[PDB]
């Protein structure tokens, strides 16, 4: 799976503040406000990158996160290390990318009136130089359909 | 604990049992053991919501004595200290009911404060009246001695009951029924909110969110009610609920069943206005919904980046190219804005959106191996979408690591992609051929897809057209199931595999998804056939003894051609020309095709190149032309080279040449004179011709291709040519040539292709060229004698009608005109043909007349009308003088109405009612009001004849009697005097209902009228006390019918026209995607004319207009509706009365002050937040509202249709839909054109745009608006020859409305000037049409029209009566 | 191969007598079983010889049926016709003049019953299988939004198999499966805005008061009571329910003297009673107050016709309806006459509850509703109560009037 960026691991640790229970133990007083590993998932794969937010991945990432929590804490390294540097080089690479992929994608009067369109016609038995009126084509129409009926 | 529930269900006597020790071990020897109730904490909850009644109550009695007998107690641990898990797919809120009505006291008297509801008791009538009559009753056998005696030891036994006894069985009536028990915690909840103090309720706020989370409290997570759906509804429904996190509302909606009430909360939360996360979470929701026009609106509303909108703009309407380089130009413009600077963390969504967006678009423009390099990326590997864009390219090694590497970290929601994304490599893997787990994979599947199904809301929608659409793609997997089982050598050849093979091939080729769907779904279907039909052919290449006759091979090779083909139509349908001609390039590398299928591709080719003929250029046309002669036609069919050469005379009448395409079409209609689409073209050809030169030898040859191209068709598309036929029927001269062109081959074409246009016919009967169209409709009448006996028989009567106004010098009898004994010699054919249908209808005809009611709604709606025309009026004098005089026809009309005050074929019912009518008119009562109302209406005294005076009388009297009329019976049984009605039955006729033959339909399942309902009810719509008469037909229904006498013989045909004009639109709107995509369609209800005087409309019960829902609220609020109209009259007024004429600025206070005063915005808002409770039946109601008022405003702008009165538009309650009262065309009677040109468009007062909520309106309003106007807009349709149709009769009958008030020779108009005026007439709303349609840069003028629409500026202006404030 | 030849000569002269004899039998439940099995022993196996004689019935059986199934009949009534209509053992080839008779039938199974809705998805599945999407698509046209309503309903079933196969047969049904419905979904919604009734609960912990309002429990014990499925200490529950309802809506303040003072006067048995005319043609639509009532009066009724709620039940109703009685003759007669009951009068709403005016308290003419409601209930046991009900009204008000031909003129009995 990719990296886990500093933006949505503060995200995840805010959501895990934001549950009202601390990381000492995460079944505080009031027992019925159990942690809610699904809820901080949605709040987190909402970030940059992938949804990367399985059952696994949300305890994982908290369990590493309360060692270095209990170095710089993880709200610190959010408000230093260049603070939006790390997701808008992420975005520009993405945008890189998409930019190359649709750069490289494809692009995508000799007037003949040949003889053999008008030799099927003449075979046929239709005349093509001569427009037949439409109220003759209906005359003969209708020949055609009474010569049918006898 | 653990496994005796578990083994043992069934076996309830254990159960009890090891229930009863529990209890025990809880009840005694707490003191020593209190250790051992903690792990026992599931057996507790088992215990307390068993089925047994007595373990629940020996288990809440133990339950409830632990706690203090205090709400806020009960609630604080109810929400925090609780732990709900070990219930397990319970509604354990129904606990919280007991607890919470359990602390209640119980030991004092029952009572209930619903005083107006009060049942009066026995002696109650000791003390209402006055004090002396009683105080003398006061001072004032054995058989009723006892009865008192007993009925008072009764009473004093009811008097026993407590409170006590009422709440316990309340509570075991909610244990059985889940339902009407969250019903009971939503309505109680907010009840103990209002009664928990300040300093409760803030803690009480602030510890529910962590109880809304509960961490492991999702078990009802798959729970239909889930507990926690119910506790956030009654959280929202309280007063002062403001602390509520909207990330954790989107996780609620999202996961348990609350979308729509989620995203109506978040919305109100937004529109209130550190913050952006509101409106983040709002606009994911509905991107999880698939609402796009919401979420495009939204964004547009966020929209940082210029681009960002006019790419959303592009994406919402199909435009994916552009939509794609839009937003390649936005993301370029941010990575240089990023080279330049870092940005605000905020803008990461709209990148988030870009990049989905993009790939969306990538997607969509068969990009897929761009899809799969870009996902592939080294650094930043994207696996869902590789696993998505990789087994259309059949790369199938990487679409196996993609899954591998997706099923460990897959949504849960994407459980059956993954299922089906499995299936296909098991299936289509060279290396890992493992056929033994497939049908598992489809059951796996599909079991996830219901499960998922089952969390989506209940009123379907676009939530849940992703399932519907997995459901083919499923079956289709458990068919390729036995079809690879079939193509094994052990099975390969047999003719039982070979049987099932072909159909099931057959059932692909027949089976095809809606246009409606993107292209990517189109593509998911198609790519997913052709690899079983490639493995169909390559199979039979190895097996050559096999089946040796070539036959299986090609039958996988025509299977694939044709799945190329109908994917590259779906393609060019849509809008994408580009994707086409790659298609062809890639059907083009094959060793060699069928030529049946060949063909087929050059007619894509062709039509490809045809729609995109519009701005040709020299170049490319000639290009396209000598492609198209460089096929070859060697081994083809004849047909093919008839549609052929049709194809060729299109692609070049489009260029202007028109002598080598009239040659090509003449040479391909004698190829095949049975081809209809050569030979309509044909027909439009020559009537483009003949309409440019005007030559009489090539009228009659047009209308002969339009017949001919009619005669073997369908009847929905040989509509629009009828109608360019009914059209040139106006250009025939003093000889009548094309009269007998049409007369002598109109012998062939279908009758019930007429039937929707023959009051287009009936209007012509009246002509010179009379004799030939009354044969017409006669011979087209002996197959449909009721379709031709109402229009003829309400023609007939009109005429009657005209005809004694016309003799009025004359007494007695008079003689018939010529279109009179004309349309009535056929009603005599008709009667001689169909006897017994024809009496039946005549029988109902002439029953229904007995709904002629009474004077008293008669007169009102007499006054009604009076009422209207006086402000309408006013409205005219208000800027002018407002102090004026009524003018002449106005006071005719009020004189003659004070005067006759309501009274005003041989049949023997007219004579008995007007009988009737002189006998009613003998009572004093009615006598003494019309004694007052004459000595009040009076205009001959000074002072009297002032408009506004009349006014206010009016208002005065019109208070009085609709006082007065509110006693009258509601409702009369049927039998009382309409015998034939009530004796009516299907033995008697076989007549349908009114309003079938109308539109033909495919199938000839007519409902036959069974019987008429006894009970005849009367409703107060439409000004009037119109009469309900219900109709129950074989199958079960009932259809309900207002009998509307209409009073008035010219507007009442003249407004059901522009309803047949939108039932001719209706199906266009069907056709095309962006709008099908959006339902869009018009909401026309039946009416028929039976008589100059009555109509039969279909209309459904519930359905209030605007004006019923303004003045419902204004009664609530205890106010008189007409005061809004008489303070803006008073205000110009008194701003008058100094000499000052009022300004801008004056009405524009006075609408502020109108609005905030008495009639504030936010009526209709909560009158539907008051109506619909329920969040998704009140979303679904706003997005048909939002939807129908678009297209409704749509028609009547670009349709020069009258101002759409608030009274006018019809509400559906039960549906949504939006019917306006009957639009009618308001051509003006001086000049005779179309002149909407009104200053707001279409109706968006305030009210509405609050009930839109601002987005509705920038969304899906503009949004239809924009689809339907680029819908009409496509000329393959020809919308402008309906138009044109319409507009004829339309013109007709304003003509011969302006020629009788001067006084055969004046029976036509003129052979140019009626030409000449409906050209004029249907340009206008040509160029209104296409000034909407342009979408040029992502923008459109409907953004300019629905900001104007709203502007206050523009409103202010419009008229009182309009109500530009309701 | 032997019996087929004297079943052959009386199949058309049996299904005619049973199709024109259960029109105007006593109990036309024995005949559409026996016309069931007929249908499941021709069905069973290829017999190829009462087919042919079998063939030329469907014009008139399949319209018979549809009629049956289609109008208002017992729950089991229905479901049989609609059972025995769906299996019609004639092949799909020569049903398909006489198929658009088969659709209506259908919306209803898929409605119906587990095994109503099991039959019909087999028989969507059997013709979606056997006939081409196109002329299916065009045959359910007239009718697409209800089959696609019970569709989606029944894939929320429990039962795993039935969703199972809702799924797959909508997924064969392809697109169509979700194009536009004209005939847009209904949805529920409240047509006024005054409040229900309601009981009054009391807190004394924080010295308040709330209100509970019981439309939809009292329609919870309604519901309950008339089904047969539920148990014995529910139908109590709701019983007691319904009893602290009624006792709870009126207003209990009536003594003995004053009672046995107001009933003692001359004029209930010589003045003349005002002959005006009660007709609910007048009378408005049901306010939530008058349903509620109406409601739980025919529970009553009901629990009154209950084996084991009837001791308790039966004395209860009889004396509510002596109250009610009782009370209209005293409100309607006697020296105090209302403002619409005196001579001269017309009818008017004044009579009726209505969300109007109205009159000034519960209207106690709602007791007839109830009656007429009970009497016309799909179950005959019930017309035994009401008759009781009239039977007690038409004595006490004699017993209060005497000379029982007066009392007859009273407009309750209009
Ligand atoms: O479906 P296609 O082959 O692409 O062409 C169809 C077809 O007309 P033709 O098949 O004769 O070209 C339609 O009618 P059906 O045959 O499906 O019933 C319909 O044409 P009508 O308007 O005559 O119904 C439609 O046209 P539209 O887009 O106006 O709905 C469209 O023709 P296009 O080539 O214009 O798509």
């Amino acid at each position: 799976n990719p990296e886990w960026l500093i933006s949505e691991d503060w995200a995840l640790l805010q959501a895990v503040k934001q549950l009202l229970e601390l990381p000492l133990n995460l079944t505080i007083v009031s027992p019925a406000h159990t942690p809610n590993w699904d809820l901080v998932s949605d709040v987190v794969n909402s970030c940059s990158r992938i949804y990367r937010s399985s059952k696994q991945c949300r305890n994982r990432y908290e369990n590493v996160i309360i060692p270095r929590e209990e170095p710089l804490r993880t709200s610190q390294i959010y408000a230093q290390d260049e603070n939006a540097t790390h997701t808008q080089l992420y975005t520009s690479h993405f945008d890189l990318m998409k930019m190359t992929a649709g750069k490289r994608s494809p692009p995508i009067n000799p007037f003949q009136k040949n003889p053999k369109h008008a030799s099927v016609l003449a075979e046929s038995g239709i005349n093509y130089d001569k427009p037949l009126p439409p109220i003759q084509v209906a005359s003969l129409r209708a020949e055609r359909i009474a010569k049918e009926k006898k | 604990m653990t496994y005796i529930e578990k083994r043992f269900p069934e076996d309830l006597e254990l159960n009890a049992q090891f229930l009863d020790l529990v209890n025990y071990v809880y009840r005694d020897e707490t003191l020593s053991g209190s250790e051992l109730t903690a792990k026992l904490e599931p057996a507790f909850l088992s215990g307390l919501r068993c089925a047994q009644p007595l373990i629940r109550a020996k288990f809440f009695e133990v339950f409830d004595n632990s706690m203090k007998r205090r709400v806020y107690e009960r609630l604080l641990y109810v929400t925090c200290s609780q732990n709900w898990e070990a219930m397990g797919n319970h509604f354990w809120i129904k606990q919280c009911i007991e607890l919470l009505l359990a602390v209640c006291e119980k030991s004092t008297p029952i009572g209930t404060s619903c005083q107006g509801a009060m049942l009066p008791s026995i002696t109650n009538v000791i003390n209402l009246a006055d004090s002396h009559d009683r105080a003398a009753f006061a001072m004032v056998g054995n058989q009723l001695h006892m009865l008192t005696n007993r009925h008072d030891k009764f009473l004093d036994t009811l008097r026993e009951v407590k409170t006590g006894a009422l709440l316990s069985a309340f509570v075991q009536l909610c244990h059985i029924s889940t339902t009407l028990a969250e019903k009971t915690w939503v309505q109680l909840f907010p009840r103990l909110w209002k009664i928990l103090s300040d300093r409760q309720q803030h803690a009480l706020a602030g510890e529910i969110s962590p109880f809304l989370c509960s961490g492991s409290h999702q078990v009802q997570r798959d729970c239909q009610p889930s507990a926690l759906n119910c506790f956030v509804e009654a959280m929202s429904q309280c007063v002062p609920p403001i602390p509520i996190r909207p990330c954790v509302l989107k996780y609620l909606g999202k996961t348990h069943n609350l979308w729509f009430r989620s995203t109506l909360m978040l919305e109100h939360q937004a529109f209130e206005k550190p913050q952006q996360e509101i409106l983040d979470s709002l606009a994911e929701l509905y991107s999880l919904l698939q609402e796009e026009d919401m979420w495009a609106g939204l964004w547009q509303k966020r929209c940082k980046y210029s681009e960002t909108a006019t790419a959303i703009a592009y994406e919402q309407h199909g435009f994916f190219e552009q939509a794609q380089e839009s937003y390649e130009k936005a993301m370029d413009k941010a990575k240089k804005e990023h080279e330049r600077s870092n940005a605000s963390p905020a803008i990461f969504p709209e990148y988030q959106l870009w990049e989905d967006h993009w790939i969306r678009c990538s997607k969509e423009l068969n990009q897929w191996e761009a899809l799969t390099e870009y996902g592939q990326s080294k650094g930043h590997i994207n696996p869902y979408l590789v696993l998505e864009c990789a087994w259309r390219v059949s790369n199938w090694t990487a679409m196996k690591e993609a899954l591998v590497q997706v099923e460990v970290s897959c949504p849960k929601e994407m459980a059956w992609k993954v299922n089906m994304y499995r299936g296909y490599l098991a299936i289509c893997h060279p290396e890992e051929q493992q056929l033994s787990f497939i049908e598992r994979l489809v059951e796996m599947a599909s079991s996830l897809a219901i499960r998922e199904w089952r969390r989506l809301p209940h009123v379907v929608s676009h939530v849940h057209t992703p399932l519907l659409q997995a459901a083919q793609q499923i079956i289709e997997l458990q068919e390729a199931a036995q079809i690879n089982a079939g193509l094994q050598p052990t099975n390969l050849g047999r003719n039982n595999s070979l049987h099932d093979m072909k159909t099931v091939v057959k059932t692909w080729r027949n089976r095809l998804p809606i246009v409606s769907d993107d292209l990517s779904h189109w593509s998911s279907i198609f790519m997913w056939r052709q690899h079983h039909y490639q493995a169909i052919v390559t199979a039979y290449e190895n097996s050559s003894q096999h089946d040796p006759s070539s036959n299986n091979a090609m039958l996988g090779v025509h299977a694939s051609a044709s799945a190329i083909i109908q994917y590259g139509k779906i393609a060019r349908k849509q809008g994408l020309v580009n994707v086409a001609l790659d298609i062809l390039s890639r059907i083009h590398t094959i060793p060699t095709v069928p030529i049946v299928d060949c063909f087929q591709k050059i007619r894509q080719q062709v039509k490809c190149y045809l729609q995109l003929a519009g701005v040709m250029g020299k170049n490319e046309c000639m290009q396209g032309l000598e492609v198209i002669e460089s096929t070859n036609l060697k081994y083809f069919t004849k047909e093919m080279t008839a549609e052929f050469y049709a194809l060729k005379g299109m692609f070049l009448a489009q260029i202007n040449k028109s002598e080598e395409a009239n040659k090509a079409f003449s040479a391909a209609v004698q190829m095949h004179d049975v081809l209809v689409k050569a030979w309509a073209m044909w027909g439009d050809y020559l009537e483009n011709i003949f309409v440019k030169e005007r030559q009489l030898h090539l009228g009659v040859s047009a209308i002969t291709c339009y017949l001919h191209a009619c005669r073997h068709q369908n009847e929905s598309k040989s509509r629009k040519y009828l109608a360019k036929v009914l059209w040139l029927l106006s250009f025939d001269d003093d000889k009548n040539t094309l009269a007998d062109a049409v007369d002598k081959y109109c012998i062939g074409v279908p009758p019930i292709q007429w039937l929707a246009w023959i009051p287009q016919l009936l209007t012509c009967l009246v002509g010179s060229e009379g004799k030939l169209l009354l044969n017409l409709i006669s011979q087209v009448g002996r197959v449909y004698p009721q379709a031709v006996y109402f229009p003829i028989r309400t023609l007939y009567l009109t005429l009657k009608i005209e005809q004694r106004e016309r003799y009025k010098s004359d007494p007695g009898p008079i003689r018939a005109t010529a279109p009179m004994w004309r349309c009535s010699r056929i009603m005599h054919m008709q009667r001689e043909l169909h006897p017994t249908l024809l009496s039946s209808l005549e029988g109902i005809v002439d029953q229904m007349v007995w709904f002629r009611e009474n004077w008293h709604e008669e007169v009102l709606r007499q006054l009604q009308q009076g009422l209207a025309k006086c402000y309408s009026v006013a409205f005219e004098k208000s800027g002018a003088v407002s102090d004026a005089k009524i003018t002449p026809h106005t006071l005719n009309f009020v004189k003659k109405l004070v005067s006759t005050f309501g009274v005003g074929f041989s049949s023997a019912a007219s004579e008995s009612l007007a009988r009737r009518a002189q006998a009613t008119a003998q009572d004093p009562v009615f006598q003494k009001l019309k004694g007052q109302f004459t000595t009040d209406f009076d205009f001959s005294v000074p002072g009297s004849m002032k408009l506004h005076n009349l006014i206010s009388k009016l208002k005065k009297w019109i208070k009085i009697l609709e006082a007065k009329t509110k006693q009258l019976p509601k409702f009369f049984l049927i039998e009382e005097k309409c015998r034939f009605l009530s004796n009516f039955s299907a033995q008697t006729a076989e007549v349908e209902i009114p309003g079938e033959f109308l539109m033909p339909k495919p199938t000839h399942y007519y409902i036959k009228i069974a019987r008429f309902m006894p009970r005849v009810e009367i409703v107060q719509k439409h000004n009037t006390a119109a009469r309900r008469l219900y109709i129950r037909g074989h199958n079960g229904k009932i259809y309900p019918y207002l009998v509307m006498n209409d009073a008035c013989l010219t507007e009442s045909r003249r407004e059901e026209r522009v309803l047949q004009l939108l039932r001719l639109l209706n199906p266009c709107l069907e056709k095309r995607k962006e709008t099908t995509k959006r339902h869009l369609f018009f909401t026309v209800p039946r009416v028929v004319a039976v008589s100059p005087q009555m109509r039969l409309v279909e209309d459904n019960p519930s359905s209030l207009s605007l004006v019923e829902i303004y003045k419902q609220r204004c009664a609530k609020k205890g106010i008189e509706h007409d005061n809004p109209i008489s303070r803006y009259y008073d205000r110009l007024a008194t701003v008058q009365a100094r000499g000052t004429q009022a300004s801008h600025q004056v009405l524009r206070d006075i609408l502020k002050e109108v609005q905030s005063n008495m009639v504030p915005r936010s009526m209709l808002k909560e009158w539907a937040l008051h109506t619909f409770p329920n969040a998704t039946d009140y979303w679904t109601f706003r997005k048909m509202f939002t939807i129908q008022l678009a297209l409704i405003g749509f028609a009547e702008f670009v349709l020069h249709l009258n101002r759409l009165n608030p009274e006018m538009l019809q509400i559906a309650q039960d549906t949504g839909k939006l019917n306006v009262a009957y639009f009618r065309f308001d051509i003006n009677d001086a000049t005779g054109d179309l002149d909407a040109n009104r200053p707001v468009p279409f109706r968006l007062t305030p009210n509405i745009s609050e009930f839109l909520t601002t987005i509705g309106v920038s969304g899906p309003l503009t949004a239809s608006m924009i689809a339907v106007a680029r819908c009409f807009a496509q000329p393959n349709f020809k919308v402008d020859g309906i138009l044109k149709t319409v507009l004829r009769d339309e013109i007709i009958a304003w003509h011969k409305k302006t020629q009788e008030d001067t006084s055969g020779q004046p029976e036509n108009m003129d052979s140019q000037q009626l030409v000449s005026l409906v050209q004029k007439a249907v340009t206008a709303i040509m160029t209104r049409l296409h000034n909407l349609a342009q979408f040029e840069g992502g923008e459109s003028k409907v953004n300019t029209l629905v900001a104007a629409a709203n502007s206050l500026d523009n409103l202010c202006r419009m008229d009182p009566a309009w109500h530009p404030w309701l | 191969a032997e019996n087929e030849q004297m079943l052959k000569p009386h199949l058309h002269k049996i299904v005619n007598s049973s199709m024109e004899l259960a029109q105007t039998a006593k109990e036309p439940y024995n005949y559409f079983l026996l016309l069931r099995a007929l249908f499941r022993s021709i069905g069973g196996g290829s017999h190829d010889l009462l087919y042919q004689e079998f063939l030329p019935l469907l014009p008139n059986l399949l319209q018979g049926l549809n009629m049956l199934q289609s109008g208002l009949h017992k729950q089991h009534m229905k479901d049989l016709f609609v059972e025995l209509c769906l299996t019609v053992p004639v092949r799909l080839s020569s049903l398909l003049p006489y198929l658009p008779m088969l659709m209506d039938p259908l919306v209803s199974a898929l409605n119906g019953s587990q095994t109503l809705v099991s039959q019909g998805l087999r028989t969507l599945e059997l013709c979606v299988d056997n006939l081409q999407p196109d002329f299916l698509y065009d045959h359910i046209q007239p009718v697409r939004a209800e089959l696609m309503q019970a569709l989606w309903r029944t894939l929320r079933n429990p039962a795993d198999s039935i969703s199972h196969v809702a799924y797959r047969v909508l997924g064969k049904f392809g697109g169509s499966n979700r194009k536009m419905l004209k005939e847009s979904q209904k949805l529920h919604y409240v047509v006024t805005e005054v409040q229900g009734p309601s009981i009054t609960v009391e807190f004394s912990d924080c010295k308040a008061s709330l209100q509970l309002p019981m439309e939809k429990a009292i329609e919870t014990a309604l519901d309950c009571l008339k089904s047969a499925n539920t148990e014995p200490y529910y139908r109590r529950q709701a019983w007691e329910v319904i009893k602290c309802f009624l006792v709870a809506m009126m207003s209990l303040e009536d003594n003995k003297h004053a009672l046995y003072q107001l009933l003692a006067h001359p004029n209930f048995t010589e003045k003349t009673i005002p002959n005006v005319i009660i007709s609910h043609r007048y009378k408005a639509q049901d306010t939530p107050a008058r349903k509620t009532f109406e409601q739980a009066l025919t529970g009553a009724f009901m629990s009154a016709v209950i084996k084991d709620l009837r001791p308790s039940a039966l004395p209860f109703v009889a004396s509510l309806i002596r109250h009610y009685t009782m009370v209209a003759v005293a409100q309607q007669c006697g020296p105090f006459l209302l403002p619409c009951y005196q001579v001269g009068s017309q009818p008017s709403t004044a009579m009726f509850h209505s969300e109007e005016n109205g009159s000034k308290g519960m209207d106690p003419l709602v007791l007839i509703d109830a009656i007429a409601i009970c009497m016309a209930y799909e179950e005959k046991e019930l017309c035994k109560i009401g008759e009781v009900a009239l039977a007690v009204i038409f004595d006490v008000a004699s017993i209060i009037l005497g000379s029982k031909e007066r009392a007859c003129q009273l407009p309750l009995f209009s």
